[PDB]
DNA sequence: GCAGACACTACGAGTACATA
DNA sequence: TTTTTTTTATGTACTCGTAGTGTCTGC
């Protein structure tokens, strides 16, 4: 036997072991205890627990009839226009004897990958057979799912996990695995997690396997500090036309091995949500796109990113 | 516990090939008298009423009345692999989601057990189609299938007119007009080809060709077919099987008469 | 025996002890292998840092030669990796067990940034569902071209650029294995012109040893065509110290005599202007003008006019710097 | 079976008096279906946008004793009650509903034989059988050959003796453009908030859950007058742990917030016109305009509408600087599209979504601009091709 | 110098039509004992071990041992325009790239010399365990092809079991299940149609239907096939060609997990 | 006045399909001897000659030496509407600007007349030298079509060699060389299968494949085919189409590589 | 033994889109 | 309270229509 990693080994099997989004998870616990759950679409960031919540709800609702009363489909399946017509509808028509308040569950995990026509064909089989089957969809980008499907389901939105919510699960995993730690090392694991429980468990497993102790140095020897918090300081320096500190941050990101495309993507993602003037934000975004066209053409050097920083500093002092 | 041992798979094969493209589901009603199937299209065009009595099987066990809603294509997929002359055990439990079929089809002691999942089909109720048909004629099944194919060669619909003389089929198209006139063919050695007429009040209707071809695809099921048609009552073809039961096909006429 | 191989392929780190730089990452991956706790890996970094060599050394350590073809499925950008491949051979390799001996299997996806996002979205439940049976390693140069759902499922190691202090002993091993006479300035020129990339270090070493027979600073900077530091210092002094015509004549004579290119001159002058204590308004103008000149050199433009514009970008700021005082 | 079914199916209307749609559209659809009473049932006696419908209901009949508009096309945003109106109106007028939705094969031969089955034959029950009213749900996703098959069946002079009613969500689909010229066009307005508040009060009081009309009005505001989304949100939010609904549960974005695809004219109106008097900050308007222009889709049509409408406004910039920087932004979008389609680098396609919001920073006014549909670029391209 | 001579062209056509959608490239290992070919599929799930004896050829000479890696789509296009009753000569030099296929037209007048270019794959040798199996079943190949085709209509993965009674096939699909169990069919006039059980311990394993259906395409090679199954070693489909050699197909089981309940 | 009648309608229905994708137009020269067509392709590689004598027509009227130019994009659609065993009459007035084809409908109940606009093309006769070829061979027509089709799956261009032994077709590509030979087929019952040699000096020239396939699209017109080659003269492919006349194909060779030292 | 009919997969072809 | 159309150059993916073709039925 081969031992699973801590992401897959410590996947929750009950809905009360899922941390974060306490009201939605509590209502899912009530629905799993009682029954008669509506059609559900869970959207949110990766690693929040959407697949875990859907699978735990389906398991707690169905019990021993999970093998014959559940149809699970992924992006690794076909699920095209011919599968929604022929397989999903035939499962929705299928007779399955269940206790009261329990229905068949068609889990459609990662529903962004489904095409528009398959989602159009899904509508009437959602609406007709709703007294015998239910739907539980998980997604990341909720705009990929069309508005009839979002009207036919309860749209639950998961938010990014906070520090204490991940810290509780990390304390549970640490007490399970007898991992020695400091508070600074757990804070570094939270810092590298960025609201992701998968990355928190992966970084904890990597640090414990590589060094056997969780302090800040052992975490930062194998894991990495996040990119946009450091990019935001450079954008703040470019707002005040401080080219020296902005180039210091740019050269530090350059010597870490980051490509110009990743750096300019982080610069654009920071400048989308930065707190400055809107016209200055549009000037910054237009200059970033002008530089990114040159990056995509083939000229991608440190001088080109320095010229982008110099043009962003010029945009400040040009009313 | 329901068990029905059909003595030969040929009748089951011909039935499920006859209503393969006709009805989208099979609703077997199980009682002590036998197996009943009263199915209707979703557009109310064709109706199938099949009855297989308990005496026509090798054995018949039925504790409670059962409703087996089953997919047509999922059973055609089964009896594409069945045997023409072999015993077929169609069995089910009282409260179950599956329907089993056991057979030894290739005559090579190959014990095949094919299971199906039920359909949860809404309980629509059709009590009795009223039978007061003015024109009741008798015809061989093979000649009916051949003339339906001959009409299918030319047109897209058949004008069927009864008479004391017989049944006249007409079809019109751009290529030409296909028309035969049925005569009294009782002066032959074969009793299946003899056309017996018990009609009054002649009626001329128009029927779709595709549903008539699907009705006449069951030619080897019985040697002789019975036609019953009248005004404002849908046409019945009827195959009386030898020992198991009977089969009734109901077709609604076209709105555009003649 | 001997073979006709390039020195970036003749000298590949077949074991994890022959890679030089990423010691904490390699120690963690070695402890992953020894404890039999290997996760789905995501190796990202600049080119020539040793990610493919790392995963090939790990695959050779995990599996024997008699069973290597049944345990490792290696796919790269030279192979078709569409969504039919993810639903086809990759899913069947993940969902089935081994043939000869029991063990966990390894799917290596080299250059995973070249995969389509449909294939990357199909990879997610293949990675998550068959974690116990098979392991996945994605290797990329651009982390932004991999979807965040795949970045969540894999533990990511940044294979950063090779520091020149740790870069020296591997180059000394290659030098001793090839009977190459190299000076200390030649090794310094190798680790300077490589810039965190062992491939170009070995390529420049092999090219210099074939072209000249010795590896010194003059031979390396002649075979590469790169300008020396003294040449760039002279060019900057001419641009900042005298008028347009004399600086133009001196820079033109230096470029004609040594056969220099304007791209490397622009790169080294850009590295120099952040060291020279310029005013911030002068530095912004210099960076903008040099980025414009470097963008103008990417198409069919005369290099003499661009050299004159490079001189012009400093002849504008000379008076401004002096009058700033 | 209270614990077996959804609340959207438990509280579905089973009669004409329980519908939640606009009364004018219900009366128009019922009168259009009762215009078929002479041909179908064989009885002479059955028992602006409004003006054209009232004229076509009183326009008479063709000499084949049929309405001259034999197809009723139903259009509107999702969750209003179009399928419910079609089924209730068809079962109220003595018909039997035959449905053909997007979950069927929809190939041009299967579509043809299904219409020929549904409309060209009488009932197999004989006398006393109900006629068939062919309801074609989700016709906007059908291919153009299926619409051609439907029109060829509609224009056989083989005569159509049964009514056909089609339901779609977007009336401006390229496959339905020939249908709108031939159909009894019924466009669904959004439902009245007071009627939906009263219906949600009835549903919550039937389910034993207490809620003020204010929180239900806020929920109706959140779901954009969607009946099904509001009832599903109430079914999730009520459960049985608590009885009284809270305003902060509706105001939270965790439950009940779905993505609405914005119309083109609504996007042009929210770009060009400022909101009427919190929401007064420029950053919230920036993010709202950016997200609405992203959620609308059809980016080229949005750019064409901005290009064709921004010079028709009452522009306050008499020095033409705003027009020049808007044209600079348009050239920026054009260069980004060219570079992305030349180098196969489509990560450059995240900047032209900031083209509409830039117009919102430039030409936002408190006036009421008359936004027209863009035609100049397409007319110029067609004339250049000619 | 390598020069083999297939006495008829039908056997090579059946071999290269069995492996066409399965094998990426053909590695002919040449010795004085015969021609060996151990090649995995593109998915690294199946394994093909073909052994052709030297006595089965018309003339067979081999001075030094070779290992010729060649493409399979090119060889499929070569063998498509080949007869079933004509002699086919396989030629190869010591240090060349031309693998020559020399045969005659279906008009039986003109010669045809089709060269192929050898590849450099240097793949490591995969070790066949050649251990004893807990279940050995002799069954006709046409019945095996028919039962695999019938099980492909129900599901995609097929649980095959074997015990003292006989071999049993199950396909739990979306329509339902199909359970076909055949045993003791030796009481016919033919000798090929017989089901024989040799070994003891029952095994139940799940395999993909696509690879089984690819394996059944070697039905015209041998009238009777052998199935070898055990709890650890993979599924072996052994076709014994009449006077040329044999063909072994190895298929790995799928990973199945029971319900937690 | 031009007024001609055919004896068989299959001659046009086999000779216009080779010219469908080969030449863009058909220019017919009218004389007392017969109709002559000399058309060069748009890439200046292929040259098509077709000389049908006046003795083969059912009737033939020609007073003045006239030239008609018809397109292929309309005549190809017109020819498919025509029958197979019917009669075809071609009519052209002295001063009119249209060409009329009168034939029988495939329903064999009405006469069909189709008119085509005369394209006024300004061409000049290139002029074949009709010199002594260094190699003349005779081959079957359908066998030559099968030979040209079999080399299509290998390489984009073929190599024709002709020594005193026979005619050697080669196709060198990335897959491997395909070499076929035909020699000494005089011991057959059919006279059209006689693969013979007629000249002495061997010639080796590389030609295109697409144009040779277009040349072999006109195979059932004749029984045998003739191939003529020299050191620098283009390849001549001759068909003797029944009794009314003959057809010639000229194909230029490819530019040879720099294999000198 | 050879013509007619059944479903089978390979292949041609049209369309959409590609970001946060 | 306001709606018609094909360009951007590859690469991939989806969906649908068509055509050889292996095999079964029948006289
Ligand atoms: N809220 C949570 N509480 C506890 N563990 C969690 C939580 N969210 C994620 N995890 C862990 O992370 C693993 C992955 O969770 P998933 O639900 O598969 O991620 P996800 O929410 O589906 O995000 P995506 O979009 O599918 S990548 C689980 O197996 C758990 O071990
Ligand atoms: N850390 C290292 N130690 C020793 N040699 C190295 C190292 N990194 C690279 N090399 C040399 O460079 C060659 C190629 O390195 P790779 O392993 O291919 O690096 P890479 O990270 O895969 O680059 P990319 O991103 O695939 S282009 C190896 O064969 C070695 O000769
Ligand atoms: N008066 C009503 N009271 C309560 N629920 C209603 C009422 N009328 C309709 N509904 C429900 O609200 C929904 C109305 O949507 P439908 O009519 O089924 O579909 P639709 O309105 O055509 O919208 P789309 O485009 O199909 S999503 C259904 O779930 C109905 O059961
Ligand atoms: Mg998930
Ligand atoms: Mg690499
Ligand atoms: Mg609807």
């Amino acid at each position: 036997h081969y031992e699973l990693p801590w992401v897959e080994k410590y996947r929750p099997v009950k809905l009360n072991e899922i941390v974060g989004n306490e009201d939605t998870v509590s209502r899912l616990e009530v629905f799993a205890r009682e029954g008669n759950v509506p059609n559900i679409i869970i959207a949110g960031p990766p690693g929040t627990g959407k697949t875990t919540s859907i699978l735990c709800l389906a398991r707690a609702l169905l019990g021993p009839a999970l093998k014959d009363a559940m149809l699970e489909l992924n992006a690794s399946n076909d699920r095209g226009i011919d599968v929604v017509r022929n397989k999903i509808k035939m499962f929705a028509q299928q007779k399955v004897t269940l206790p009261k308040g329990r229905h068949k569950i068609i889990i459609l995990d990662e529903a962004d990958s489904m095409t528009d026509g398959a989602q159009q064909a899904l509508r009437r089989t959602m609406e007709i057979y709703s007294k015998t089957t239910r739907f539980a969809l998980a997604c990341n980008a909720s705009d990929k799912i069309i508005e009839p499907i979002q009207s036919r389901c309860a749209v639950l939105r998961y938010t990014k996990l906070t520090d204490a919510q991940i810290l509780t699960r990390l304390m549970n995993v640490i007490e399970k695995e007898r991992v020695p730690y400091t508070d600074d090392g757990l804070e570094a694991i939270i810092f590298t997690a960025q609201g992701d429980m998968r990355q928190a468990l992966n970084n904890l497993q990597s640090t414990f396997s590589g060094f056997g102790f969780i302090n800040s140095e052992n975490v930062f020897k194998v894991c990495d500090e996040p990119h946009p918090l450091l990019v935001k300081e450079m954008i703040q320096h470019c707002v005040n036309a401080n080219i020296d500190e902005a180039y210091k941050i740019l050269a530090h990101l350059w010597h870490l091995g980051y490509s110009p495309e990743d750096i300019i993507g982080n610069i654009f993602r920071v400048c989308k949500t930065f707190q400055m003037a809107e016209y200055l934000k549009l000037e910054f975004i237009k200059e970033i796109g002008y530089t990114h066209m040159k990056i995509a053409e083939g000229v991608n050097s440190l001088l080109q990113m320095a010229g982008l920083l110099a043009r962003l500093c010029q945009k400040t002092m040009a009313p | 516990m329901f068990e029905a041992r059909l003595v030969q798979g040929s009748i089951l094969k011909k039935v499920l090939e006859a209503l393969k493209d006709l009805i989208n589901e099979a609703c077997w009603d199980i009682s002590s008298s036998g197996v009943n199937l009263q199915s209707m299209d979703s557009s109310h065009v064709s109706l199938v009423q099949l009855t297989l009595r308990s005496e026509g099987f090798d054995t018949y066990r039925c504790d409670r009345n059962l409703a087996m809603g089953v997919n047509l294509t999922s059973m055609s997929k089964i009896l594409k692999c069945a045997g023409n002359e072999d015993i077929i055990t169609l069995r089910a439990e009282d409260n179950a989601d599956t329907l089993a079929l056991v057979f030894e089809a290739p005559n090579q002691e190959k014990v095949s057990d094919y299971e199906m999942k039920l359909m949860d089909l809404d309980v629509e109720q059709l009590g009795i189609p009223e039978q007061e048909y003015s024109c009741v004629v008798k015809m061989p099944s093979g000649e009916f299938a051949r003339i339906c194919r001959d009409l299918s060669h030319i047109g897209d619909a058949v004008v069927i007119s009864c008479a004391k003389d017989g049944v006249k089929f007409s079809a019109s198209g751009e290529l030409g007009n296909g028309n035969i006139k049925l005569s009294q063919t009782s002066n032959v050695d074969k009793e299946e080809e003899a056309v017996t007429i018990e009609m009054n009040e002649p009626v001329q209707l128009t029927f779709a060709l595709r549903y008539l071809n699907f009705f006449t695809k069951a030619t080897p099921l019985s040697s002789t077919v019975t036609l019953s048609m009248s005004a404002d009552v849908p046409l019945v073809v009827e195959y009386k099987i030898a020992d198991m039961g009977h089969l009734k096909y109901y077709l609604a006429p076209k709105i555009e008469d003649e | 025996k001997i073979r006709n191989l390039p020195w970036v392929e003749k000298y590949r780190p077949q074991t994890l002890n022959d890679l030089i730089s990423h010691q904490d990452i390699l120690s963690t991956i070695q402890k992953f292998i020894n404890e039999d706790r290997l996760p789905h890996l995501l190796l990202y970094g600049p080119p020539g840092t040793g990610k493919t060599s790392t995963i090939l050394a790990c695959a050779k350590q995990l599996y024997k030669d008699k069973e290597f073809g049944s345990m490792v499925l290696e796919l790269n950008a030279s192979d078709d990796r569409g969504i039919d491949i993810i639903r086809g051979p990759i899913l069947s390799f993940a969902s089935t067990r081994t043939i000869f001996k029991k063990g966990f299997k390894l799917v290596i996806l080299d250059e995973a940034d070249a995969m389509t996002q449909d294939a990357q979205n199909a990879l997610r439940r293949v990675i998550e569902k068959f974690t116990e049976n098979t392991r996945f390693c994605l290797i990329c140069n651009y982390l932004s071209k991999i979807i965040p759902a795949l970045q969540s499922r894999c533990t990511r190691f940044r294979f950063g650029p090779l520091t020149p202090e740790l870069m020296v002993p591997r180059l000394e091993h290659v030098v001793e294995e090839e009977k190459v006479d190299i000076s200390e300035d030649g090794m310094k020129a190798l680790v300077t012109l490589s810039s965190g990339d062992m491939r170009r270090a070995l390529n420049i070493l092999q090219s210099t040893n074939m072209a000249f027979g010795k590896v010194t600073e003059e031979t390396v900077y002649t075979c590469t065509g790169h300008p020396l530091k003294s040449d760039i210092a002279n060019i900057l002094d001419w641009m900042l110290n005298q008028d347009f015509t004399t600086a133009y004549r001196n820079i033109t004579e230096l470029k004609t005599l040594k056969g220099l290119a304007l791209h490397d001159i622009l790169t080294e002058i850009h590295l120099f202007v952040h060291r020279v204590d310029f005013p911030s308004s002068v530095r912004i103008h210099l960076l903008t003008k040099m980025a414009d000149i470097e963008y103008r050199l990417s198409v069919g433009t005369n290099e003499k006019i661009q050299l004159s514009s490079l001189i012009a970008a400093f002849q504008v700021t000379r008076d401004l710097i002096v009058a700033e005082a | 079976a209270s614990s077996h079914c959804l609340w959207v199916d438990e509280f579905a209307p089973r009669h004409y008096t329980e519908l939640l749609s606009d009364d004018f559209t219900n009366r128009c659809l019922l009168k259009w279906l009762k215009l078929w009473d002479l041909v179908v049932f064989g009885h002479e006696r059955p028992s602006s946008h409004e003006q054209v419908l009232e004229e076509m209901l009183e326009a008479g009949l063709d000499p084949s004793q049929r309405p001259k508009q034999k197809v009723a096309l139903l259009c509107g945003p999702p969750g209003l009650g179009k399928t419910t109106l079609a089924h209730v109106i068809a079962r109220h007028a003595g018909y039997s509903v035959v449905e053909m939705n997007a979950s069927d094969d929809r190939s041009p031969e299967v579509f043809r034989t299904r219409i020929e089955a549904a409309t060209q034959m009488e009932s197999v029950l004989g006398a006393g059988g109900k006629p068939n009213c062919l309801v074609i749900d989700e016709i906007d996703g059908a291919p153009v050959a299926a619409i051609n098959v439907l029109l060829s069946i509609l224009n056989r002079k083989g005569l159509l003796m049964r009514p056909i009613i089609c339901i779609c969500n977007d009336q401006f689909a390229p496959s339905l453009r020939q249908l709108k010229q031939q159909a009894f066009l019924l466009h669904f307005p959004p439902t009245l908030p007071s009627r939906l508040v009263q219906r949600l009060q009835e549903v919550s009081l039937r389910q034993g859950m207490r809620a003020d009309p204010g929180v239900l009005a806020a929920l109706c505001e959140k779901t954009d007058n969607d009946i099904r989304a509001c009832i599903n949100t109430l079914q999730f939010l009520y459960s049985r742990g608590q009885r009284e609904l809270s305003v902060r549960d509706v105001q939270a974005t965790r439950v009940g917030l779905k993505d609405q695809r914005r119309g083109l004219f609504s996007v042009w109106q929210e770009v060009f016109q400022l909101p009427r008097a919190s929401l007064t900050s420029a950053s919230q308007r920036f993010y709202r305009v950016l997200h609405a222009a992203a959620s609308a889709g059809e980016h080229e049509k949005v750019v064409q509408g901005l290009f064709d409408n921004f010079l028709r406004l009452r522009l306050r910039d008499s020095s033409l600087g705003a027009v020049c920087v808007a044209l600079d932004w348009l050239a920026f979008d054009d260069l980004l599209a060219g570079a992305a389609h030349h180098s196969q680098s489509f990560q450059l396609l995240r900047y032209p979504p900031f083209l509409p919001v830039a117009f919102h920073v430039l030409f936002a006014s408190s006036h009421t601009p008359r936004i027209t549909f863009p035609s100049s670029q397409q007319e110029a391209q067609n004339r250049m091709s000619q």
